């Protein structure tokens, strides 16, 4: 599957 | 024998062509089994191996949206990073991510991954403990303070721990 | 798709309170509990990304996560008068979405 | 909770084109637009990943959106109709959590 959306930088 | 999975999301902003050059490539064990070039005539995740054929269009469907989504992430963060470091708007840069799960022999996760590097140089990465982070410089420090408060680790932990692994198994069974 | 069974739930001042919630997902999602006080926006009460299936929250609020029963039930030891409001149960396994549930109008006495 | 929406209340006439505005200070990248009819479930209409992004939610029909900047997110009602009346909420978030605003009790008139 695919990792969820990442936290803003 | 312990197997593994890995994905490499790479972006490349530049002059003229506003939208970055998105390149999402994933490897099972150490073989390439999925690509996504934003330069293609029609962006979409495609199999790079036969045993990936057996996957309902449903799969390839949302899987692609995720990508379409990451594109936006990169185009958005590649911006703020160009800010953290005070560079020119014209200058070309590269923001890259990498993540994945390394199952043990018994099947249960043996190592999680989640790290980002701006222009070759490391930036931020989740430690083996899947609880603490490691900054590279000042900016990497910033992102890590907020990510630490927002409980970033736990977030990715949810994936790297179960979701990812439960799928690496889902893949291994096709071969 | 999250689903809160009871839309109208009332308990007497001081009594304990528990608001159920079930999520139908292929796998482990991200569960939250937002409370909405009349004429205002929802507020983040507590959350659960990964770890202790028992999470703490502002104002003696805590919820338990269960992959077995696939539920994220909320609870408060002693509900005062002020606790009356509507409670929502959101989930998110998409891009920072937050699909909520019908909710539940909690009332005291 | 530093996300503000204006006006607190708006009166739309059928057909009219209304544009609800939003402004955050959370320096968040992801912003959203949920609508809450009768104090029930809020549903996503439109949202942006960042300045310049526009992604349809679960009910964008009759709606347009704009993300000209980091904090300004504008939701537009192509042509106001009765059924399009409710309390709209604008949220922001750095992934994971979402910070909602005061909302905007928008009412349609015939």
């Amino acid at each position: 599957q695919l990792s969820p959306f990442p936290f803003d930088l | 024998g312990p197997h593994s999975m890995r994905y490499y999301e790479t972006a490349t902003s530049r002059r003229g062509l506003g939208e970055p050059r998105y390149t999402s490539v994933g490897y099972v064990d150490d073989k390439e089994f999925v690509r996504f070039d934003s330069d293609a005539e029609n962006p979409r995740y495609e199999p790079q191996v036969p045993w990936m054929e057996q996957e309902g269009p449903e799969y390839w469907e949302r899987i692609t949206q995720v990508a379409k989504g990451q594109e936006q992430w990169f185009r958005v963060n590649l911006r703020t990073l160009l800010g953290y470091y005070n560079q020119s708007a014209g200058g070309t840069h590269t923001l890259q991510r990498m993540y994945g799960c390394d199952v043990g022999s018994d099947g249960r996760l043996l190592r999680g991954y989640e790290q980002f590097a701006y222009d070759g140089c490391d930036y931020i990465a989740l430690n083996e403990d899947l609880r603490t982070w490691t900054a590279a410089d000042m900016a990497a420090q910033i992102t890590r303070r907020k990510w630490e408060q927002a409980g970033a680790a736990e977030y990715y932990r949810a994936y790297l721990e179960g979701e990812c692994v439960e799928w690496l198994h889902r893949y291994l069974k096709n071969g | 798709s999250v689903t809160q069974p009871d839309a109208r739930v009332t308990v007497s001042e001081g009594a304990s309170l528990q608001l159920r919630c079930k999520y139908s997902y292929s796998a482990t999602p991200y569960l939250f509990w937002y409370v909405q006080y009349p004429r205002q926006g929802p507020q983040l009460l507590l959350k659960y990304y990964s770890g202790d299936p028992v999470v703490q929250g502002v104002n003696g609020f805590e919820a338990e996560f269960s992959k077995s029963n696939s539920s994220f039930h909320l609870r408060k030891a002693s509900v005062h008068r002020s606790d009356s409001a509507v409670y929502f149960c959101a989930v998110s396994l998409e891009r920072p979405y937050l699909t909520f549930g019908s909710g539940t109008k909690v009332i005291v006495l | 909770a530093a996300v503000t929406q204006s006006p607190r209340n708006k009166v739309a006439v059928t057909g009219e084109k209304v544009t609800l505005s939003c402004n955050q200070t959370n320096n968040h990248n992801n912003m959203y637009w949920y609508r809450q009819d009768t104090g029930h479930e809020l549903r996503l209409i439109y949202y942006s990943y960042g300045a310049g992004s526009t992604e349809k939610g679960d009910i964008p029909d009759g709606y347009k959106a704009s993300r000209p900047s980091q904090e300004n997110f504008s939701l537009t009602l192509e042509s106001a109709t009765p059924s399009q009346t409710s309390v709209y909420f604008c949220a922001s978030g750095g992934g994971g959590t979402l910070y909602f605003g005061a909302g905007t009790r928008l009412s349609v008139l015939s």
